[PDB]
This record gives structure tokens, C-alpha cells and sequence, in this order.
């Protein structure tokens, strides 16, 4: 039950990505440290093991989406891919923040114990940026209002997920151990 | 041309002209000759500030060589009518009518710059026509001269006979002499 090393996973990504050295080091070390944190589960001498998410930045067509997809092939824990452009501030017509967790369970076949150990990716984060330049009465929803909702999600807390496509049964799913890119 | 400035507020940024920015702080500018158009504009500003805040002092900067008398008297009654104390400052020069609005300010809130100069004289006029019409306009301009001296004594504290003798001809008063004359209260040499 030997886990992969940063060098082994890096060579695996080299066969699908070209011209990106610094970005490979981040995902390799983060994914490597992820397995160690979940494997220990505050059972070793190290108590209250923290978390470290990743923020990828680059021009369009640079290969950000490729690293998220190619990484999932070698990855054992599940993986998903969503977009925050459609997200709203808990009640508007567009979407809800918990939709991300719904797509995550489809890949894990509704396994809460296995989904918490998974990985999540977000695309088109620039659309969430402040729109109104020190906002006014309009109460921006697509922008600032979305960031504040994600705050608790990235840190870790319980949530609510529909079991089979609802919008009277809700399952609790922690997110402190879940990684976000 | 007038430069534009940006004011930082909680709601957002706002572009204001240099004159409109100062107006928001209860500051009025009196520049050039006193005429019917410029005087009617200052009255609207004073009335607007009265409604916005009746307990805050107004700042009135006076730098003008004087002008029409009737245009200036409309401002004098307005300053005395409204409740707020209209603070007056003399910048550059203060002629006959410019000086009258300076001394007409609230008592104790009148200042003059260290190099300013005040000038006071009698009303100017003229007429051309029949002798009967000259007598009518002559009696009228004489009443104005008498009325302007009565009010000048009221704010300056001097006697009516003293103001009459000094206003027969042009009389220049430097900034220190204006304090001794009761026209102003002090000088704003430096900031404290
Ligand atoms: N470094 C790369 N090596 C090989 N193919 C690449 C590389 N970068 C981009 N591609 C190709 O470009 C396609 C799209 O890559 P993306 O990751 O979507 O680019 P992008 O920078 O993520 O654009 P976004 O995420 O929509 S802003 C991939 O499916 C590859 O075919």
C-alpha cells in the first residue's frame, strides 16, 4: 500500500502537460500531503492537522483545466469540476452553493465516507470579483455575496445535500478535509 | 477653465468642481464686480445652506472692487435675516460695497488677512435730463448715503458723525487699522 511520490506523479503529468514546471510542483506536493493528512486523521502525534488549498492563475488556454482533469486519472479519491459563474447568494433564481457537493456524490456513488476524502475544482473564479467598485445600494449578488458564502465551505462545516434530486430529507457532509482548487 | 476634483465618500467616488467642492463645506466665493447676476447667485447659496444646516457657521470670502449698491443691499438683508452666523474674510481688497458686506458679518467672526486693504467712499451716481428729474434722483441717492452710514456705524460701533467725515472721499485702511476701527475683530496670520 505504498503511496505515489511527488516525482512519480510529476512524470505522470509530464505525459499530458507541456511547458508548466512550477504548477506541477504545487499539485504534487498538495496531493501528496493530502493523502498523509487523511490517512493519519488526527490519530498520530500530530493533532489538529490543518489544510492548504490551491489557487491557480494563468491566461486563457494555458492548461488549467487540463491539470484538473488529467490529475483525476491517477488520483484514487474522487474528483469533480464545477463553475461559480452560475452561483448566487443563497436564494436568488440562479443557483445554490450546495450544488457543488451534489455533483461530487455522483462520482463517488453516494459514499459520504469516501466523498469527504475527495478533491474539488472551480473554474472561472474571476467572475466572482467585486463589480461595483466599493458597492452601492444595488446589493451585488453575482459578486461579493458569493465569496462570503464560500468562506465557511472552504474552512469546513456541515451542509445539506438533496438525496436524489430534491430542492424532506437532508444528509450532513463535512468539508474540513475536502480540498479545493 | 476650472479643475475637477474627486471626493471620497462611503457611497462611492464623486466628481466635483473646485467651486462646488467648497460649497459643500459652507463656503461662498465673492469675486469680481458686484452686479445683479452674481449677487442673485450668492443669495441662492446662502438660502440653500440655511435649510441644510441652520446651526453651522457660513464662510464668506470677499475679494471684489465693489459695484452696484442695490445689488449689494439684497445680500446684506439676507445675511441678517438668516439665523446662521456668516463668517467674513477679506482677501486682496474690499471696496465701498465689498467692505460693507465684510463689516456686516457676525460680530466676533470677522477677520482680515495681514496684507489686505479696505477702501470706503460715498455712493456714486449721475443723471441727465430736466432739472425736475435731477432733483428726484438727487434726493434718492442722498438717502442711500445716509442709510449706508447708519448701518456702517451699527456694526463698526463708531458714531454716525465720524463715518460721515471719513466717507466724504476715498479712505484706505490697512489690516491693522481695520481692527482698531471696529471693522473687523482679528487677523488670521498663521494656522493654530
Ligand atoms: N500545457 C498544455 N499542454 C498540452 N495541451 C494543452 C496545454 N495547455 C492547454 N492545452 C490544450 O488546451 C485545451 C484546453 O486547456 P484549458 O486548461 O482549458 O486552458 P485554460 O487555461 O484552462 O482555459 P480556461 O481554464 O477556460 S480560462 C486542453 O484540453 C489541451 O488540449
Amino acid at each position: 500500500s505504498a503511496l505515489p511520490t511527488p516525482h512519480e506523479i510529476r512524470n505522470h503529468l509530464d505525459d499530458y502537460v507541456i511547458g508548466q514546471e512550477q504548477a506541477k510542483k504545487v499539485l504534487a506536493v498538495a496531493v501528496y500531503n493530502h493523502y498523509k493528512r487523511l490517512r493519519n486523521g488526527d490519530t498520530s502525534n500530530g493533532v489538529e492537522l490543518g489544510k492548504s488549498n490551491i489557487l491557480l492563475i494563468g491566461p486563457t488556454g494555458s492548461g488549467k483545466t487540463l491539470l484538473a482533469e488529467t490529475l483525476a486519472r491517477l488520483l484514487d479519491v474522487p474528483f469533480t469540476m464545477a463553475d461559480a459563474t452560475t452561483l448566487t447568494e443563497a436564494g436568488y433564481v440562479g443557483e445554490d452553493v450546495e450544488n457543488i457537493i451534489q455533483k461530487l456524490l455522483q462520482k463517488s456513488d453516494y459514499d459520504v465516507q469516501k466523498a469527504q476524502r475527495g478533491i474539488v475544482y472551480i473554474d472561472q473564479i474571476d467572475k466572482i470579483s467585486r463589480k461595483s467598485d466599493n458597492p452601492s445600494i444595488t446589493r451585488d449578488v453575482s459578486g461579493e455575496g458569493v465569496q462570503q458564502a464560500l468562506l465557511k465551505l472552504i474552512e469546513g462545516t456541515v451542509a445539506a445535500v438533496p438525496p436524489q434530486g430534491g430542492r424532506q430529507e437532508f444528509l450532513q457532509v463535512d468539508t474540513s478535509k475536502i480540498l479545493f482548487i | 477653465l476650472v479643475p475637477m476634483v474627486i471626493e471620497q465618500t462611503s457611497r462611492g467616488e464623486r466628481s466635483f468642481d473646485i467651486y462646488s467642492r467648497l460649497l459643500k463645506e459652507r463656503v461662498i466665493f465673492l469675486t469680481g464686480q458686484v452686479e445683479d447676476h452674481m449677487a442673485n447667485l450668492i443669495v441662492a447659496q446662502m438660502l440653500f445652506l440655511e435649510a441644510e444646516n441652520p446651526e453651522k457657521d457660513i464662510y464668506l470670502y470677499i475679494n471684489s472692487p465693489g459695484g452696484v449698491i442695490t445689488a449689494g443691499m439684497s445680500i446684506y438683508d439676507t445675511m441678517q435675516f438668516i439665523k446662521p452666523d456668516v463668517s467674513t474674510i477679506c482677501m486682496g481688497q474690499a471696496a465701498s460695497m465689498g467692505a460693507f458686506l465684510l463689516t456686516a458679518g457676525a460680530k466676533g467672526k470677522r477677520f482680515c488677512l495681514p496684507n489686505s486693504r479696505v477702501m470706503i467712499h460715498q455712493p456714486l451716481g449721475g443723471y441727465q435730463g430736466q432739472a425736475t428729474d435731477i432733483e428726484i434722483h438727487a434726493r434718492e441717492i442722498l438717502k442711500v448715503k445716509g442709510r449706508m452710514n447708519e448701518l456702517m456705524a451699527l456694526h463698526t460701533g463708531q458714531s454716525l458723525e465720524q463715518i460721515e467725515r471719513d466717507t466724504e472721499r476715498d479712505r484706505f485702511l490697512s489690516a491693522p487699522e481695520a481692527v482698531e476701527y471696529g471693522l473687523v475683530d482679528s487677523i488670521l496670520t498663521h494656522r493654530n
